[PDB]
């Protein structure tokens, strides 16, 4: 009897039913994409693109549709918040319906290619046995890959015939779907340059076509054919599994580190923007320039976009979640309602204090207020018996500039402590924890979840490379080793290992 | 949730109909 | 104790992989290799000399147990001795 | 719940008292007991 | 001991499977609305 | 008349005392440098300018406290070549910058590939199955996730485990305090794999030794064996009946038993590797929210989980100031969480 | 002053959408999902066990 | 029980420059003199039109 | 035994005919090794740019290059 | 416009080739000097 | 009567009890019941289908 | 006709059933606390 | 309700253990 872990090996040497089995996975994957999109559209709230973006609602496939140009819904709304203008077929609902319809067609084709497995196409004309000319098939299917790679970068991304791709400003404030022009110089290899994407898919497409032509014309070397077992289709599986986990590692790195293909306006900020003070530095710079124009601190902070401030909140950091804190970031800390304005903490003598921001590594972090030169001046003491820095005996007050609480100042220690705790999380926002009953613990964005999933898949698929790779090479000994082997395995019997013609 | 469970039950029932018609046990004479 | 369990885990994996790598062909590829062994067999189900040859070349000839009895005593002694000492360690640390 | 530290601060370790499989435990004997033998018959009540 | 002489083997043809699957799903469709209530 | 590949293949796969093979071209260079880098780093190279610590014998450390420490956090994930923009060709400054860690980590990671290729190379030559190479994927998964993937998800190489005994202990205690790594279900499966494999190693070794057939007249039973003997050395039937009446269940298939001895340890390390991949993103199983909600609302509900949560807070606060000097954390003692007395 | 009225001031709806344009989140016992799931899988498995046994002859 | 990989079953020099009814691959061999001459002529005739066409539309 | 013949099958049949045909010896292996070496160098260069171990004047390698 | 970091990257690639060439050269020399048959 | 409505709550507690002092734990996912049920039954059924098929031959 | 020559029969002995059932249940025991959270 | 799931899972595992010991396939010599 066949073991349960070798059941799907019956199509190993059946090209007709291998296509049928591969058509079924294709039907399911497109079926999932359509089903996933429809669910997300049933839960997504497009009313507030600034304080309730996609990445705060746990939307996973919505950013990927938006990344390539899908921005409008049949419901009449646009992802940017403007009103839809004749969405046409290719809406969020249309793309979801298309992947669903495709799923049904692939399901039907799978049944046909399964019932009619005994096609003369899959027969070796020399031996009349089922066989696939894998070196030629690879050239065919690579030429299509090169052709499709070229067209995506030359028509779709470039904008010649297509929507372009999502391009954002450096601080994720103003991002739209634009037609990007290929950048052919060294800046084309800048990961944060969207012009490199069009240039790459054009050049790799051209080389993909030419490589497909070569691999379609030139027969493999005899030595390479035997060394790589090119007559065995499990060789293709080993190399494909190797290539797909290489791509999974790369695609996880560019998601975690950020690139032009993972805009923060679609997937949320990266953990390194919080670590390096990417948004905080920009916010202080804009406020400082407005102060240089002789504007009041109350009105300079009011100029700061609320979208920019929301990025400076540690709750939007993708490295603050948990493996089993499931759901949307809204389910963790609530739905963002409004900015409370910048909180500036002042000593009793008037010196300004800064709350030490919480590093990403800390689940909890002591609240400590520093002055300009970095010296600890006040804090919330754990031991309130002989404290020397408690805000009560330092007279710390908090005043808010901009936002909802602009102008309002608090002096009682209880509220000053409350906002000091909020201040170490970055900017202070008002959250609605009643609609979805948020617990109060942070969650990861789609950036975090995508990275974890495709890193775990990448690691598991390395074992696949080793297993399926060892299976094809060691196929002749899969059921066991030869009975009489001792003479060859003897130490020193032969000069060269294995070679029986090199007897010592 | 209910709307998701109603749709799965309905399409699940439709899926059975498809298999009962095309993937049926063929009636064979003797 | 850590060397006992890390080593024991290493030796379990090595012994299991070396015996599995040396299974004498007695089945087809549509059956489990386990089927090649019949409970109560009087003959050996894997080639010890072949496994020793592999591990002999893997590091060097004399780093491998040619003797199944010595090998299995080593498989038992290493984790047991290691766990004996870590059990003593907690016992000694009981008296500070 | 069991007063493990002898400081009259019981620690819940049962499933029916709010623990899951990972956090559930049989709490060690109270620190007030020490190494003293504490069979069920040396207690005034089974609640104690 | 000696084997039991009352041994039998249960059978379910494919058409019975489709009837059984149809009944379970149809009955679920019927009662799901009421169970959710 | 043979070509270069054939004449070279003849020499590389010569059956000598230490087999070289084609994979030896990658293994022995990289493995020697990784070994040499560690011995050199633990003996002469300091971590004074990277961690503010002494980590060499020359500085006064012993085998337990010497280590090849990671670069400073300001270096990020720099590969830190000898010729890179950091320590541009200056060997001594390269050592002071922690560049020896990436040297050991990189040449060490390619040695693991070389050794696994060596297992494939020898197994094909000896004409046996490649299950030792498959078993070696588990240690590689552990090394790849712990020494490469985890720091790559963090700020930089600084948070990777430094190559040392006490340095690994700090890495271990860091994971408890910051990640609650014991509570993670993937270390739990890793523990069960390692402890289960240690159990199988001991129980199988003892079972074989105590079911041995009498193949000699000497009390020394080790000598009564021949590697080429066809008969089995121990009674599987007695072994099977022993464990069936002692434990209730026993192995009846010799092949299955040895595969299980291979599956338990490998699966354990692989599951543990998945968990560390999650910690790379701080995607950790730190806490049970339901109990935290209950504990916050009810100040009398205490479990061993909540006690551990307070222990982690102590670890993080009392360790961050020195373990993370780049953060420049000056905590006055009044703000550190401390219990009564002690 | 206190931000207790800030969340109240959010009269403009700010929440993930309900399945209906007129909002569909009604009080149905979630035990219905489990009851429907068990009523489907348990008898389905029973039938599949008997059919696969029969189909294998 | 044993699935050995295939070995050299023989050396053959296929006859090139043999056109068949196969629409997708008419010639017997890719590397044939007559197939290349058709490629040389077709590539060449396209270039002759292109070289003149580029000049004329520019002027 | 010939299998089911279809119009699409006869059209695509030439593409699945030369199953075992190989070039004798090493063929174009050395040429393949050249491209792998160039590809390896290309992969290194783009890795260094992203890792910031190679600093190019025009590239900035940060979010600020989105401007 | 080659930065010094770019030059070292090119130098590292060349140095890597020399190390590989030195390895291959030594192996080919010994393999020919010490040949079987 | 709202005074008497809240009089009972602050006074002797309401009904339906709870396991031990408190075991509501409404934060519990509840969807974990479906996740645990589906993760048990679906693979269990798969194993039972194969065993009954095997045991009958 | 021409039945497919690649037919195989899956097999699962009783000891594999116990190992499978133990794995499914012990995995649920391990992960249920986290899914419930 | 979680307590119901936890208890069922635990006693379910012990049920499998009981059956594996007594309702096992007996090891029969060849
Ligand atoms: C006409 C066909 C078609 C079209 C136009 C689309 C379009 C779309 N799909 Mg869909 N899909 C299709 C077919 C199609 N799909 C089929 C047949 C399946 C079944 C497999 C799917 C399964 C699927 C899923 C699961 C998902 C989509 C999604 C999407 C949306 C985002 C795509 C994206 O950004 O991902 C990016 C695409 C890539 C990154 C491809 C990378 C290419 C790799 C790296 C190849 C590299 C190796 C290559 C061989 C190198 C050699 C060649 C080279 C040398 C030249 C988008 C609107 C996503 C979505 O938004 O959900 C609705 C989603 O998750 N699709
Ligand atoms: C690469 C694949 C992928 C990724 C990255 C995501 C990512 C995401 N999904 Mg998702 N999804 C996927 C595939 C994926 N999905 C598939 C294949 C399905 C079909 C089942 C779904 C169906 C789905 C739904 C219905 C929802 C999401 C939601 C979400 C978002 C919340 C993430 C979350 O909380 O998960 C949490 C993950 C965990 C709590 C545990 C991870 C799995 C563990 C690590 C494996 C352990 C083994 C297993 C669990 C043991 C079982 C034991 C037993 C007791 C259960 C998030 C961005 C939610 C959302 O935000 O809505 C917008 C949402 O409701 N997804
Ligand atoms: C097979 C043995 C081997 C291997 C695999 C490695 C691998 C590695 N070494 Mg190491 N090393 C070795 C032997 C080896 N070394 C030896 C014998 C020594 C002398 C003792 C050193 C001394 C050494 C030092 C001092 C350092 C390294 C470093 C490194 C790492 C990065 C360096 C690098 O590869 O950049 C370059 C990448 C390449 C050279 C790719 C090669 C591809 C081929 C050769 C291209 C062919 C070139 C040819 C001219 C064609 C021109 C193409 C054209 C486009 C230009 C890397 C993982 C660095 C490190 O440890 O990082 C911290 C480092 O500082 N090594
Ligand atoms: C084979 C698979 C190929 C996968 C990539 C091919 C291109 C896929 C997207 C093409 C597309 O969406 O066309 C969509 C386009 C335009 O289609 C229109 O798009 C508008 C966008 O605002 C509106 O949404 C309209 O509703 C929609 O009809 O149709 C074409 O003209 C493509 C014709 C070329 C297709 C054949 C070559 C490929
Ligand atoms: C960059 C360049 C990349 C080249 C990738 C292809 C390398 C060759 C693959 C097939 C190997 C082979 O011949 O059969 C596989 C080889 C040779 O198999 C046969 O062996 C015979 C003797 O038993 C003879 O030597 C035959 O010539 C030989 O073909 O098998 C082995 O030697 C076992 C170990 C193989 C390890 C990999 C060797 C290749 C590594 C580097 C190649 C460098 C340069 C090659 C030029
Ligand atoms: C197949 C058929 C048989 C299925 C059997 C059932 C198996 C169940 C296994 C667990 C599935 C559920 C997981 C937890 C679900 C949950 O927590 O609540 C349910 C959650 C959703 O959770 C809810 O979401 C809501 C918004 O829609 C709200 O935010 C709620 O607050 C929130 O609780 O569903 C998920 O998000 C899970 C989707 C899957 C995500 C996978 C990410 C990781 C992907 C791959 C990892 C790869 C490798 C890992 C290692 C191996
Ligand atoms: C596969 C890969 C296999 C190969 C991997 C790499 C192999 C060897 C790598 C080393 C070779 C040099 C590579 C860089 C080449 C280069 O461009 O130069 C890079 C720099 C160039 O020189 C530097 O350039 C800088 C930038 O312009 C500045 O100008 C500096 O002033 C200048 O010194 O020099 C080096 O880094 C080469 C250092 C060579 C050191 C060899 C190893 C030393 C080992 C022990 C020494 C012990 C004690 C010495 C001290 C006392
Ligand atoms: C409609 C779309 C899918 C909806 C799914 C909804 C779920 C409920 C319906 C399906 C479950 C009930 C079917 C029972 C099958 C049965 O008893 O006959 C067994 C059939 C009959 O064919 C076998 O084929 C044999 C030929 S051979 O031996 O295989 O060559 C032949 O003897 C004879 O036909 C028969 O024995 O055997 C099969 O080969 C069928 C494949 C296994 C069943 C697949 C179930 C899942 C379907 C897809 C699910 C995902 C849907 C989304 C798609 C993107
Ligand atoms: C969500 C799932 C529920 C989880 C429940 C967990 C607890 C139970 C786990 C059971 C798992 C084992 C299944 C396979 C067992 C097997 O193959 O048996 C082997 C024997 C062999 O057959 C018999 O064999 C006998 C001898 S021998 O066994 O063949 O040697 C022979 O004489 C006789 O003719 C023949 O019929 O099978 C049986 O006949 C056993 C009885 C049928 C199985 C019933 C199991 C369910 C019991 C109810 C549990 C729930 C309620 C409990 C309340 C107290
Ligand atoms: C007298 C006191 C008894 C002490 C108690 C002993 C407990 C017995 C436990 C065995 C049940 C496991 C069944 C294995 C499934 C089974 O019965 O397979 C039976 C199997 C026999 O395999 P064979 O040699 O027959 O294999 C032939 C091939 O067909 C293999 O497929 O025995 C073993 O694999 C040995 C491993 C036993 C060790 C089991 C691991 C430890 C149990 C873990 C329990 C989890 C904790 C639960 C707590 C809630
Ligand atoms: C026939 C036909 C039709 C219809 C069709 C359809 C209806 C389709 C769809 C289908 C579908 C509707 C599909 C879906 C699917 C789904 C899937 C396929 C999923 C799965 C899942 C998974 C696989 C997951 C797993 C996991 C979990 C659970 C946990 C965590 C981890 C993971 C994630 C891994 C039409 C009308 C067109 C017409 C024509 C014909
Ligand atoms: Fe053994």
């Amino acid at each position: 009897g066949l073991p349960w872990y070798r059941v799907h090996t019956v199509v190993l040497n059946d090209p007709g039913r291998l296509i049928a089995v591969h058509l079924m996975h294709t039907s399911l994957v497109s079926g999932w994409a359509g089903s996933m999109a429809f669910y997300e559209l049933a839960v997504f709230d497009p009313s507030d693109p600034v304080l309730n973006p996609m990445w705060r609602q746990g939307m996973f496939v919505l950013p990927f549709m938006t990344r390539l140009g899908i921005t409008q819904s049949w419901g009449g709304w646009t992802i940017s918040g403007e009103t839809a203008s004749n969405p046409g077929i290719w809406s969020y609902e249309g793309v979801a319906a298309a992947h669903i319809i495709l799923s049904g067609l692939l399901f039907a084709a799978s049944i046909w290619h399964w019932v009619y497995w005994d096609l003369e196409l899959f027969r070796d004309p020399r031996t009349s046995n089922p066989a696939l000319d894998l070196p030629k098939i690879f050239g065919i299917h690579l030429f299509l890959s090169g052709l499709l790679c070229f067209g995506f970068g030359a028509f779709h991304v470039t904008g010649l015939f297509g929507p372009g791709i999502w391009v954002s400003d450096p601080y994720g404030i103003t991002g739209t779907v634009q037609a990007v022009a290929p950048s052919w110089d060294a800046t084309g290899f800048d990961p944060y340059n969207p012009g490199g994407i069009s240039a790459h898919h054009i050049a790799a497409g051209i080389l993909g076509v030419l490589a497909g032509l070569f691999h379609l014309c030139v027969r493999p070397p005899q030595r390479l054919y035997n060394g790589l077992r090119m007559g065995n289709i499990e060789t293709v599986l080993s190399s494909s599994i190797a290539a797909v986990f290489w791509a999974a590692f790369v695609v996880s790195g560019t998601m975690w580190y950020g690139s032009a293909a993972t805009p923060i306006e679609l997937f949320g900020p990266t953990r390194y923007q919080w670590d390096l003070g990417f948004f905080q530095q920009e916010i202080e710079r804009r406020v400082q320039t407005s102060l240089a124009e002789g504007k009041s601190a109350s009105q300079a902070w009011a100029e700061i976009p609320e979208k920019l401030a929301f990025y400076d909140y540690i709750g939007n950091n993708p490295a603050k979640g948990g493996l089993f804190r499931a759901g949307a970031m809204n389910s963790g800390d609530g739905i963002a309602v409004g900015w409370l304005g910048h909180a500036v903490f002042k000593d009793k003598q008037g010196n300004e204090l800064f709350v030490r921001r919480m590093p990403t590594f800390f689940e909890t972090f002591p609240v400590v207020l520093l002055d300009k030169d970095g010296v600890v001046r006040a804090d919330v003491p754990f031991r309130r018996s002989e404290s020397k820095y408690s805000i009560e005996q330092v007279g710390v007050s908090v005043t808010f500039y901009g936002g909802e609480l602009d102008g309002v100042t608090f002096s009682d220690p209880a509220t000053v402590k409350k906002y000091a705790r909020r201040a170490q999380l970055g900017e202070i926002f008002e959250f609605d924890r009643a609609t979805l009953q948020s617990d109060g613990v942070f969650r990861t964005s789609p950036r975090g979840w995508f990275t974890f999933a495709h890193l775990c898949f990448a690691l598991l698929f390395f074992f696949g490379h080793i297993w399926h790779g060892a299976r094809t090479i060691f196929r002749d000994v899969f059921a066991g080793i030869d009975a009489d082997l001792d003479e060859q395995v003897e130490f020193g019997a032969f000069l060269k290992l294995g070679d029986t013609s090199t007897r010592r | 949730m209910e709307a998701l469970v109603y749709t799965f039950l309905l399409v699940g029932t439709l899926g059975i109909i498809f298999f009962a018609i095309f993937f049926r046990e063929p009636p064979r004479i003797v | 104790g850590v060397a006992g369990v890390f080593g024991g885990s290493l030796f379990s994996a090595m012994h299991g992989s070396l015996v599995t790598s040396s299974l004498i062909r007695e089945t087809t590829e549509n059956e489990s290799a386990n089927e090649g062994y019949k409970f109560g067999q009087e003959e050996e189900t894997y080639n010890i000399v072949a496994a020793h040859g592999y591990f002999g070349r893997l590091i060097f000839q004399y780093a491998s147990f040619n003797n199944s009895r010595s090998l299995h005593f080593f498989l038992a002694a290493w984790p047991v001795v290691g766990i004996w000492f870590t059990a003593l360690g907690i016992s000694t640390m009981a008296f500070n | 719940p069991v007063d493990i530290d002898g400081i009259r601060e019981p620690v819940s370790g049962s499933l029916l008292y709010g623990n899951n499989i990972i956090t559930g435990a049989i709490i060690p004997t109270s620190n007030a007991i020490g190494l003293h033998f504490y069979p069920i018959w040396e207690a005034a009540s089974l609640d104690e | 001991a000696k084997p039991n002489p009352n041994k039998q083997s249960v059978e379910l043809n494919r058409t019975s499977l489709y009837w059984g699957l149809l009944l379970i799903f149809v009955l679920a469709v019927l009662f799901s609305s009421y169970i959710f209530n | 008349k043979r070509g270069w590949f054939d004449v070279v293949d003849d020499w590389l796969r010569r059956d000598r005392f230490v087999f070289v093979g084609w994979s030896g071209l990658l293994l022995f260079p990289t493995a020697y440098l990784a070994l040499g880098g560690w011995f050199t780093g633990t003996t002469f190279v300091t971590s004074w300018y990277t961690h503010g610590l002494a980590s060499s014998y020359l500085e006064g450390c012993n085998f337990l406290t010497a280590a090849v420490s990671t670069p400073a956090n300001s270096m990020g994930h720099s590969l830190l070549f000898l010729w890179g923009p950091e320590a541009q060709g200056d060997f001594t400054r390269w050592c002071q910058l922690g560049g020896l860690w990436t040297f050991v980590a990189l040449h060490g990671s390619f040695s693991l590939i070389g050794f696994m290729l060596r297992q494939f190379e020898i197994a094909r030559s000896v004409k046996i199955r490649p299950y030792n190479a498959i078993a070696f994927s588990a240690p590689i998964s552990v090394f790849v996730s712990v020494f490469l993937i985890y720091p790559l998800g963090q700020s930089g190489w600084f948070f990777a485990p430094s190559f040392g005994v006490a340095a690994i202990f700090r890495f271990i205690l860091f994971f408890q305090g910051f990640h609650n790594w014991t509570l993670n279900p993937f270390h739990m499966m890793g523990v069960a794999g390692v402890l289960g494999a240690a159990l199988l190693c001991a129980i199988h070794g003892a079972t074989v030794e105590n079911t041995l057939f009498e193949d000699g007249d000497g009390a020394n039973t080790f000598r009564a064996f021949n590697p080429t003997q066809a008969e089995e050395t121990y009674s599987m039937v007695t072994a099977n009946r022993f464990w069936s009446q002692i434990f209730g269940v026993a192995f009846s298939n010799k092949r299955w038993l040895h595969f299980f001895m291979l599956f338990v340890p490998v699966t354990g390390l692989w599951m543990s590797a998945i968990g560390v991949v999650g910690l790379a993103l701080n995607l950790r199983a730190y806490d049970f929210v339901s109990q935290e909600i209950r504990a916050a609302e009810d100040p009398e509900f205490e479990t061993f989980y909540t006690k551990n949560i307070l222990l982690n807070e102590g670890i993080r606060a009392w360790m961050a100031a020195q373990d993370q000097p780049h953060e420049k954390l000056v905590f006055p003692e009044e703000v550190l969480p401390r219990g009564n007395a002690l | 002053x206190x931000x207790x009225x800030x969340x109240x001031x959010x009269x403009x709806x700010x929440x993930x959408x309900x399945x209906x344009x007129x909002x569909x989140x009604m009080e149905v016992n979630i035990l219905g999902v489990i009851a429907t799931a068990l009523f489907i899988i348990i008898p389905t498995s029973f039938l599949l066990i008997l059919y696969v046994k029969t189909a294998s002859q | 029980a044993v699935n050995k990989a295939g070995g050299v079953v023989g050396a053959f020099t296929p006859v090139a420059d043999q056109v068949s009814t196969d629409s997708l691959a008419p010639y017997s061999e890719v590397f044939g003199l007559q197939r290349f001459r058709e490629c040389e002529l077709i590539h060449g005739r396209w270039a002759m039109l292109a070289c003149l066409g580029a000049l004329v539309q520019e002027g | 035994d010939t299998g089911i013949s279809t119009p699409l099958g006869t059209l695509l049949k030439p593409l699945n005919s030369e199953y075992g045909k190989v070039a004798p010896g090493w063929g174009t292996t050395v040429l393949m090794g050249i491209f792998m070496a160039l590809f390896a160098v290309f992969l290194v260069i783009i890795l260094e740019i992203y890792n910031s171990s190679v600093l190019l004047d025009d590239v900035t390698m940060s979010w600020e290059s989105l401007a | 416009a080659a930065t010094p970091s770019l030059n070292n990257l090119i130098g590292s690639v060349v140095a890597g080739g020399l190390v590989l060439a030195a390895i291959a050269g030594a192996i080919t020399a010994v393999s020919n000097f010490d040949s079987i048959r």
